[PDB]
Parts: structure tokens; C-alpha cells; sequence
């Protein structure tokens, strides 16, 4: 809820692009995070193992988004 | 406080994609080996 | 298709032809049937008139006093039913006059109905009682066409002439009716054709060569008079609108 | 002449070229035999 | 006669008989009666102006408009009395069935 | 309620017939039937077709 | 041109120097604003009629439009005229679609993003669903079928010039693994700029957006492919199926896969038919004249479950031998001949030296084989004898016999069908 | 008239011969002439097998079921020990595969004390 209002205020200031909404989406911590995975493997178990590893990495990102959001 | 473009792009890439030994580019001992990463 | 009938639509390449089962519609380019209007007896139909302004609708006049209008675009679906109290119809013409109320500084007559929120109807289906936005009974064939970028409100005038007596009846907006009594009832001259000059200006041509002119011009040029015509129609509708919900 | 087969009524299509300022209209003559 | 089956129907029929009735009085009659009043008032103004603007010898009497004005005004006062009245009915309605249950 | 609404509806038809029709008819002019073709053809009975 | 004609006079009128740079700049800014306004007014005829001749000024228009109001005005006007003119049911549906895709490519070139295309598509699709024959003609246009198959079961005329034009527009195409990870992953973030996307540059996806579900599209694609495979694949359809397969897999409901699974099976069915026939000819010395197709019944939607007509004895014996070998090669499987399905190339040799080669169905070949005279005797057969010999109902036989009469092979005299052996008219 | 036949393009439909709304796999519920959810092409890519209990399954459906520890090597429809019917040419190519899985599951049941 706060992210929607804050993005509107930022657009009121300068806007002229969709940069601010995207960076909030990258940096927000209370919403599901969009992830990119390589997974240069074909076996299902290996793909699941890599996806879980990346989920743990994204969990680290969510934890440390405090410095950015402040 | 400028909202630069290319700077945002570089910090974006460093933000995304874990890289490291995993992906592409004795139990406590394994726990410590992971914990370092 | 060989027939002495058929009137071509001025705005689209479509004609209205007459066949035994009813009024029929065939595209000019393809000769392909488009719509069928079920009519019982041809002799009852005094005449049929197309829509000059838009061409999406079509008008049918009955001798007994009923006017029925069907849209071509909906596969000939009936869209509205009209009645005129105790009138024998000889030949009727349908005209649509678009009003242009350009903003003028000297006009301080602001509108507040637009400001007040629009009403809603109450309609109950079998499952539960539902509530829908309010639409006027004749608004479906009068609503602002999705087609018309110039969505200016269009005055709807139906002009009716009575046989055997040359009485002139003018019908506005589908609800209000005005009767005009002609002085020249000495001769029972059949009315040959109706010609429209511009919006609200008509010339009537009888068999004896006499020409009768009906002019809507003074009414169209008076902004208040048209508003008077619109107001009296609304008041009658809303009274029945409450009465419909009371029952 | 526009004729519907050899056993139906014949109706006249009088394409009267009334040159009114270079333009002309069209007429159709119905058949109602006297 | 009553049983459990009709009791729930009795409550369901009664609640819609009052709570839906007040809705149609407030959401329909009041906005409509105000709109009737605004239109007849505009109806009266137009006729009065042309009685002076034309200065035509024959005049159309305005008692027909005035009767409609008071009658429509009488309605709006009369509908508001019912809406308050159905308000009291709902209170009496609910207290009856909570004991009848 | 039914009596009051019908009282207004019946009275509403009276205002339309008594006053509105009187005003609309005054602003509506119907030109008297006239013969135009007599000037060109004064010694012929005229029959009009379309 | 305007400056050379009036600027010196205007400068004299004002009295300002001829080299007033900022006045000329403002005059130019007004000229392009007037150019924009005129183009917005005329955008309908610009995109519908003059395209692609007016393509160049569309690209120039792209250089000018900068505000969202400009885009919302350009679309709301363009819808208004298009719906005014094209969305008339009195307009032929084939030309309506031809003009429609002409606007789609015109606006796609004008707008690379395609958001305006999405707005147009959302606004227009119900009118497409209003018209009935749109699905059949568009998919037939997608697959580029010959006009003969169009005219067999479609009862309204279709403009061949409109057909050829839309095929040309449809075929218009003007619109290690560790090394890519360093390059591409980094490169995608080297250059970056800020209801789902639904704005893909593919026009064929926009065409698919007509259907509420692509299920009917793939089902009819299945039906047409089965009809062609039974008739005989052209390379043109391999591109079509490739475009279909590429888009659905990217998106990934249950029945969508149901009509997406076995499309590869009839491809496998024909591929296995091509391979198995070669094996059968090598082992048992089969007649190399017969090319059987082994199809799997469930996926051709062919309802095996009035057609008990007798094939010629020689052909039936040869076809039965194929079934026996198939049971030997694939244990546990039985093979059933689809007698209503199949094409036979027959050569008819007349006594006057005429040779007629025609592709006929198994039913038509059975009828004409009854008139094969080994002893050169003229065979005259009545309808009742043909029905008994071939076990075919008389009404169906009359249609089959009418086909041969139309081809000039059989002549009907006094209720008996005889062969035309001598034609007294130049072939 | 002489009719000479130059080329014949005949169409044949193949179906499974089952030694007799019930031509469906007891496990996946798909048609015998259809494919199981794990296979894409019919026939050789998704063959049928017949057990001694006369229950018919896709080869992958019953093999996966028998590979579950809860099956105990029993038929899903009759709970008898699943053995392929001998003498059916449809089962000949799958005899060794199913004997191994049933034997392996029997040995595991012996090891688990049940
Ligand atoms: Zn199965
Ligand atoms: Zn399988
Ligand atoms: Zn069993």
C-alpha cells in the first residue's frame, strides 16, 4: 500500500519515465521478488536444486533491502 | 539523488544474478563451507 | 433482382427490397441476404423511410397508426414500437435533426441535471433482485452511437399525414405528439411525394399540383423552445418511472 | 428491359438522363396494366 | 404449521420486505421527486418568459403547472414520512423474531 | 401512493395538451397550399406524379 | 517554399531583421504542429487506403508524436472512422479483414511497442465475433489454401484479388554456452530502458487474439492438416505450425495440450507410415504401387464408429496382405482399412487411343472397375445391378456415376450407363 | 475400356488387439489407443501390457505404479501379484523388465521386515 502512494509522489516530483516504479519493485521487501535464473542443466533435480539455491540468495536480498528502502 | 541511467544499470546487474561457484558463468564442515558463500 | 420497388440507402450501399415473406435486405456488392423484416400484409404498410442522418436504423409506417422501426445492423431486429393516438396514416417521413449548442458567453443557463448523479433501475431476475443503470425506454435507438464522433444530441421528428382529410400530425422524440389542423380541407387531394429541403424544412406535393410547406425553422432557432419540448417529455417519463417501481 | 423469366410481369427501367447542370437522375416505370 | 422450515423463510421474506423497501424509497423516489421539481420549475420559467417576450395577446394559464408543483412537493414530504416509518418497522421487526426464535 | 402518482400523471397530460401544444403550434408555421405551375401553364389541368 | 514566398514580405511588414532565427524556429514549430493536426484528421485514409505507399510519412509522424494525449487522440479518431466505415456488416467480411490487417501492420510500423494495437484489438474484437464466417476464411488464409477448396463448401463469393493481396501481406517479412552467459546476461543490462504485455511485434499473435481460446484454432489446424495428409507436406505449412508451436510453448489449459499433443502424432503417423512402408516392401516383396498410411484413430478424430462397398478383388487381396504383415511386425495390433479414405491414380485406355489419368477415391475406382472389359465387349450396366454388385445405395451411386459422366467417361442412355468409346469432338 | 491402376494411396487405422466405456488404462484413465500423461506418441512409444489378471495398462503407467513402495508388486485393479500374461506377443518385449521390478520389490519387503 505504501509503495503505491510513494511511487505516485515520486512521479509527481519528476517522473518522465518508469524508472522509479521498477527500482521500487527491485528493492521492495514485503512483496514477492522477481528472479532470474540460469540453470544451465537439463535434469529436473539439478534444476530444482539451483532454483532453491537462487531462492536462498533472493531471501538474502529481501533481508538486506532494509538499507535501500530507508 | 540524480536517478542516473547507466549507474542504475550497473548496480542492477550487480544486484541481480547470484553467479558464484554455483549456477553458470563432516557435516559441520559442509555447513561452514556453505556459510562462507 | 428485378422489381419496381427498392430505395437505396444514401449513406451505405444497401437497399430495402420487398418479397412475399416480408421486407428483405440484400447487400448491393454481393447480392447476399442481410436481414428480413417480418411483415404480414403489404397493403397495411403506407411507406418505409430510411435513416438520413445515420442510416443504421429503418422506419416502417402502418396505415392503422403504428410506427415500427428496425435496425438493419442487428439482423433486422425490432428495436422500438411506437403508437400514435387514433390517427389514420397516409404517408410518413422520418427525420433526425442534430442540435448544435455551441458555448456562448451570453448563455448563462448552466445545467445541473448532468451534475446530479444519474438514476438506476430496479429489476429482479429469478435468482435474486439485481440493480442496473437507468436507461430510457426509447434511449436504445436514440443513444449516442458508438459510431458518431459528433455525438451531438439529435432531435427526432416523425411527420404524419392523414388520408382523406389532409390533416398534418408531427411526432417528436417518440413520446410527445402535436396536432396541426390544415385550413385547405375543401379538396381531398392525395399526397404524392414528400421532399426534404434541409433540417426542419419540408415540401409536400399533392396530386393537384398544390405545394404545402412545413417549416420547423423557428422552433429549431429558438433554444428555449426546444428545451421546452425536451422537458415535457422527461416529466411524463419519470412519473411513469416512479409508477413502474411503485407497482 | 429487365425481365424475370418468360412468365412474369415486365417492369420498365426508364433511365431518364435529365441533364441538370451536367448530372442526371434515374426513374423506374412500374407495370399496372389498364 | 410454522416449524423450522417456514421460520427461516418468514425471516427471509420479512427482512427483504423492509430493507429492500427502504432502498427503493431512498435511491429511487427521492432522486426522482427532486428531478420532477427541478423540471417543473424550469417548465414554469420557460412559459412565463415567452408570455412576456412574445407579448402575444393570448395567454396560457399557469395553474396547471402550480398544481403539479404542489402535488410533487406533497409527494417528497410523503415519501420521507414512509422512510422514517419503515425505519421504526425494522426495529419492531427484529425484536419480534429474536423473541419468536 | 398510487392515487398521488396517477393524479400527477393525469395532470401532466393536461399541461402538455393545454399549454405546451399551444406554444409549439404558434412557433410552427404551415405554408398555405399554393400553385407555382400556373404561371408557366395557366390553361392546363396539372397532374403531379413525383 | 513558404519562406521563399512570404518571409521577406512578412519581415518587411513587422520591420524585424530578415535573419530572425527564433521567429523562424517558432514558425517551423507551428508548421509541424499543423502537419501533426492534419495527419491526425486524415489518419484513417492514411492507414487504410494509401498504405503501404504512405509508409514514409508514417515514420516521419513517429518522429513528432511525443505526448500521451497525441496517442489517445490518434487512436480515438482512428477507431471512430474505422468503426464508422469498416465495422458496417453491409461491408464484405473479406475486405473488412483485409483492411483490418492493413491497419494492424501500418500501426505496428508506426508504433513498435504495439500498445495502440492492443487498444485497437480490445475495442474491435467483439465485432469480429459478431461475424460468423471469419474463423474459416482467416485460417484458410493463414494456410494459403487454393480457391477450389474454398468454393467447395463456402456459399458466398470471395474476391481472389483480395485473397492474393492478403497472402502477400501475410508472407511479408520486412517486420559455446558459457560464453553467452558472460556476453548476453551482461549485455541485457548494458542497455536498458523502463494487463500483461500482449503487445508482441508479431501480427500473427494479434490475429490469434480474435479467438477467446486458441483451442479452436489448433483444432481446426489439426483438421486441415489431417485433410491434407489424407489427400496426399508442403514447406509453407511447416512454417505455420512452427509459428503456432513457438507461441503456445512460450506462454506455458488441460484441453489445450490435448489438441497440442497429437499434432506431432499425425506427423509421427505419416513419418512412421513412410518408414514402415519401406520396411514392408523389403521383407515380403509387396507391390511397390501401394503406399499405405498407418494412422492412429484417436487423434485424426476420424469416426469409424452404408459404407460396405466392395473393392476390386485384386486390390482387396493386395491391401489385405499389408494388414497381415503389419500384425507380424507389430505384435498386439490390428489394422483396419478406411474404405472411404484413400486416393487411387487410375489410367483409362479407350479404344480410340485416348488415355485419361485421374486421381479417384476408392469408391470411384470400384465403380469404374465394373466397366473394365477384359474381352473388349461393351459393358452396359443398369443402376440396380451396380447397387447389388458394389453394395452401394442407389442415391450415392447416382452421384458417383454423375462424376464420371461429367468427366466424359460414362454416358447415360435409357437408364443404362455405357462407356463413351468414340468421341466425335476434338479433345 | 481398360482400367490400369498406377498408384494406390491407402489409409489404414491401427488399434490395439485386446483378447476380450472400458478401453481406458486403469491407472491414467486415458484411452488404450491414446498416450499416457508421460508419453507423447502412441504405439511403440507408449505400448500396452496385459497382466495374468487380464487387466490392461500402458507400459509406463503400471511400471511406475509397481515402482512405488506402496504397491507391493500388486495389480492396482485386483490387488493380485502383477505378472504379465504369458503367450501374448504384446508382452514378449516387456517380460524381463517387469520380472525385475517385482523381484526387487519382493526383496525390499523381505528386508523391511513386513
Ligand atoms: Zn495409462
Ligand atoms: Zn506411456
Ligand atoms: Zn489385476
Amino acid at each position: 500500500d505504501e509503495g503505491r502512494s510513494l511511487k505516485l509522489n515520486a512521479g509527481l516530483i519528476f517522473s518522465e519515465d518508469k524508472r522509479f516504479t521498477h527500482v521500487v519493485s527491485l528493492l521492495a521487501y514485503y512483496r514477492p521478488t522477481k528472479t532470474q535464473f540460469f540453470t544451465t542443466k537439463t535434469e529436473y533435480a539439478q534444476i530444482l536444486a539451483q532454483k532453491k539455491y537462487f531462492a536462498k540468495i533472493m531471501a538474502l536480498r529481501t533481508c538486506t533491502n532494509g538499507v535501500g528502502w530507508g | 539523488a540524480s536517478g542516473d541511467l547507466e549507474v542504475l544499470r550497473r548496480v542492477k546487474y550487480l544486484h541481480e544474478v547470484a553467479s558464484g561457484p554455483y549456477s553458470d558463468l563432516s557435516d559441520p564442515t559442509a555447513y561452514l563451507e556453505d556459510k562462507k558463500d | 433482382i428485378n422489381d419496381y420497388f427498392i430505395d437505396y440507402n444514401p449513406l451505405f450501399p444497401i437497399f430495402a427490397t420487398r418479397i412475399a415473406k416480408g421486407l428483405a435486405i440484400y447487400r448491393v456488392s454481393d447480392h447476399a441476404r442481410l436481414a428480413v423484416i417480418p411483415i404480414r400484409n403489404i397493403n397495411l404498410v403506407a411507406n418505409y423511410d430510411w435513416d438520413t442522418t445515420t442510416g443504421k436504423f429503418l422506419s416502417i409506417f402502418f396505415k392503422d397508426g403504428t410506427i415500427r422501426i428496425h435496425d438493419i445492423f442487428k439482423d433486422g431486429r425490432l428495436v422500438s414500437f411506437l403508437r400514435i393516438p387514433s390517427t389514420k396514416i397516409s404517408k410518413g417521413i422520418w427525420d433526425r435533426i442534430p442540435l448544435r449548442y455551441e458555448p456562448n458567453n451570453r448563455d448563462f443557463a448552466c445545467n445541473i441535471i448532468d451534475d446530479l448523479p444519474k438514476l438506476i433501475r430496479f429489476v429482479k431476475d429469478s435468482k435474486r433482485i439485481n440493480i442496473v443503470p437507468y436507461t430510457q425506454p426509447n434511449s436504445l435507438w436514440r443513444g449516442p452511437d458508438e459510431d458518431d464522433l459528433d455525438s451531438n444530441e439529435k432531435l427526432d421528428v416523425h411527420v404524419v399525414f392523414n388520408e382523406g382529410n389532409d390533416k398534418i400530425t408531427v411526432f417528436f422524440n417518440g413520446d410527445y405528439a402535436v396536432f396541426l389542423s390544415v385550413d385547405n380541407i375543401e379538396n381531398e387531394n392525395s399526397l404524392k411525394s414528400i421532399i426534404k429541403v434541409q433540417d426542419g424544412f419540408y415540401q409536400c406535393f399533392y396530386e393537384d399540383g398544390t405545394v404545402q410547406t412545413l417549416n420547423l425553422g423557428p422552433l429549431l432557432q429558438s433554444k428555449s423552445s426546444v428545451n421546452l419540448l425536451n422537458y415535457i417529455m422527461v416529466i411524463k417519463e419519470l412519473i411513469g418511472y416512479m409508477l413502474t417501481h411503485l407497482e | 428491359y429487365i425481365r424475370e423469366n418468360r412468365e412474369n410481369d415486365d417492369f420498365i427501367a426508364c433511365t431518364a438522363k435529365v441533364s441538370v447542370d451536367g448530372r442526371s437522375a434515374s426513374l423506374v416505370f412500374p407495370k399496372e396494366k389498364q | 404449521s410454522v416449524g423450522e422450515k417456514n421460520f427461516k423463510r418468514w425471516k427471509y421474506l420479512g427482512c427483504e420486505a423492509y430493507q429492500k423497501t427502504v432502498q427503493i424509497l431512498t435511491l429511487i423516489f427521492v432522486p426522482a421527486c427532486e428531478r420532477i421539481i427541478i423540471y417543473v420549475e424550469k417548465l414554469r420559467a420557460i412559459l412565463q418568459a415567452f408570455s412576456i417576450q412574445n407579448k402575444l395577446s393570448y395567454t396560457s394559464d399557469l395553474t396547471a403547472v402550480e398544481v403539479l408543483l404542489k402535488s410533487s412537493q406533497k409527494l417528497l414530504t410523503m415519501t420521507l414520512n414512509s422512510i422514517i416509518g419503515l425505519g421504526r418497522d425494522e426495529t419492531l421487526f427484529e425484536k419480534f423474531f429474536i423473541w419468536f426464535n | 401512493y398510487r392515487d398521488l402518482i396517477n393524479s400527477m400523471s393525469d395532470m401532466e397530460k393536461d399541461i402538455a395538451q393545454s399549454n405546451v401544444n399551444s406554444h409549439i403550434q404558434q412557433h410552427i408555421l404551415v405554408d398555405l397550399k399554393t400553385d407555382v405551375f400556373a404561371q408557366k401553364y395557366p390553361s392546363s389541368q396539372i397532374n403531379l406524379l413525383d | 517554399k513558404f519562406i521563399n514566398q512570404y518571409w521577406s514580405q512578412f519581415s518587411k511588414l513587422v520591420g524585424c531583421p530578415e535573419d530572425d532565427h527564433e521567429l523562424t524556429t517558432t514558425v517551423f514549430n507551428c508548421f509541424e504542429s499543423n502537419f501533426l493536426r492534419i495527419r491526425t484528421n486524415e489518419i484513417f485514409d492514411i492507414c487504410v487506403l494509401a498504405y503501404p505507399d504512405s509508409k514514409v510519412t508514417l515514420l516521419e509522424l513517429r518522429k513528432i508524436m511525443k505526448d500521451f494525449k497525441d496517442y489517445t487522440n490518434i487512436v480515438t479518431t482512428f477507431l471512430s472512422d474505422f468503426k464508422k466505415y469498416i465495422l458496417n456488416p453491409s461491408v464484405t467480411t473479406v475486405d473488412a479483414l483485409l483492411r483490418y490487417v492493413k491497419t494492424i501492420k501500418a500501426f505496428l510500423v508506426l508504433d513498435p511497442t504495439g500498445r495502440c494495437l492492443h487498444s485497437i484489438t480490445t475495442f474491435v474484437k467483439p465485432y469480429f465475433q459478431e461475424r460468423k464466417h471469419l474463423v474459416n476464411v482467416l485460417l484458410y488464409a493463414m494456410l494459403d489454401l487454393p480457391e477450389e477448396e474454398l468454393k467447395e463448401k463456402i456459399n458466398f463469393n470471395v474476391d481472389m484479388k483480395a485473397l492474393l493481396s492478403l497472402v502477400d501481406t501475410l508472407h511479408d517479412s520486412d517486420i559455446i554456452r558459457h560464453a553467452m552467459l558472460y556476453e548476453h546476461i551482461l549485455n541485457y543490462y548494458i542497455a536498458w530502458v523502463p494487463k500483461s504485455s500482449y503487445i508482441k511485434t508479431n501480427l500473427f499473435e494479434v490475429l490469434l487474439d480474435l479467438f477467446e481460446s486458441r483451442e479452436f484454432f489448433i483444432s481446426e489446424f489439426r483438421n486441415l492438416l489431417t485433410d491434407r495428409l489424407f489427400t496426399l507436406l508442403d514447406e509453407k505449412w511447416t512454417r505455420c505450425l512452427k509459428l503456432i508451436r513457438e507461441k503456445i510453448v512460450k506462454f506455458t489449459a488441460d484441453a489445450d495440450q490435448s489438441n497440442l499433443n497429437s499434432i506431432d502424432v499425425m506427423l509421427w503417423d505419416i513419418k512412421c507410415s513412410e518408414e514402415l512402408c519401406r520396411k514392408m516392401h523389403e521383407v515380403a516383396g509387396l507391390d511397390p504401387i501401394i503406399f499405405p498410411k498407418f494412422i492412429s484413430l484417436l487423434y485424426w478424430k476420424y469416426n469409424c464408429d452404408d459404407l460396405a462397398f466392395h473393392l476390386p478383388i485384386d486390390l482387396e487381396r493386395e491391401l489385405q496382405k499389408y494388414s497381415d504383415i503389419y500384425s507380424q511386425l507389430k505384435p498386439g495390433r490390428k489394422l483396419q482399412l478406411c474404405k472411404d479414405k484413400g486416393k487411387v491414380e487410375i489410367q483409362l485406355a479407350f479404344k480410340d487411343g485416348r488415355k485419361l489419368v485421374l486421381d479417384v477415391s476408392l469408391e470411384q475406382c470400384s465403380v469404374i472397375n465394373q466397366f473394365d472389359s477384359p474381352n473388349d465387349e461393351p459393358i452396359c450396366l443398369s443402376l440396380e445391378q451396380l447397387s447389388e454388385s458394389l453394395n452401394i445405395a442407389p442415391p450415392r451411386l447416382t452421384h458417383l456415376l454423375d462424376f464420371w459422366i461429367q468427366k466424359g467417361v460414362l454416358l447415360k442412355e435409357n437408364g443404362t450407363y455405357s462407356v463413351i468409346e468414340h468421341s466425335e469432338m476434338d479433345f | 475400356m481398360k482400367v490400369k491402376i498406377n498408384e494406390v494411396h491407402s489409409v489404414f487405422a491401427w488399434s490395439w488387439h485386446i483378447p476380450s466405456d472400458e478401453d481406458v488404462c486403469g491407472i491414467c484413465r486415458a484411452s488404450y489407443n491414446g498416450t499416457c500423461p508421460s508419453c507423447k506418441f502412441p504405439g511403440d512409444q507408449c505400448p500396452l501390457v496385459i497382466g495374468l489378471c487380464h487387466h490392461n495398462f500402458h507400459d509406463h503407467c503400471i511400471y511406475r505404479w509397481l515402482d512405488t513402495p506402496t504397491s507391493k508388486g500388486l495389480c492396482p485393479m485386483c490387488r493380485q501379484t502383477f505378472q504379465l500374461q504369458k503367450g501374448l506377443a504384446i508382452n514378449d518385449a516387456h517380460v524381463q523388465k517387469f520380472v525385475e521390478i517385482v523381484s526387487r520389490r519382493r526383496e525390499e519387503m523381505i528386508e523391511e521386515g513386513v
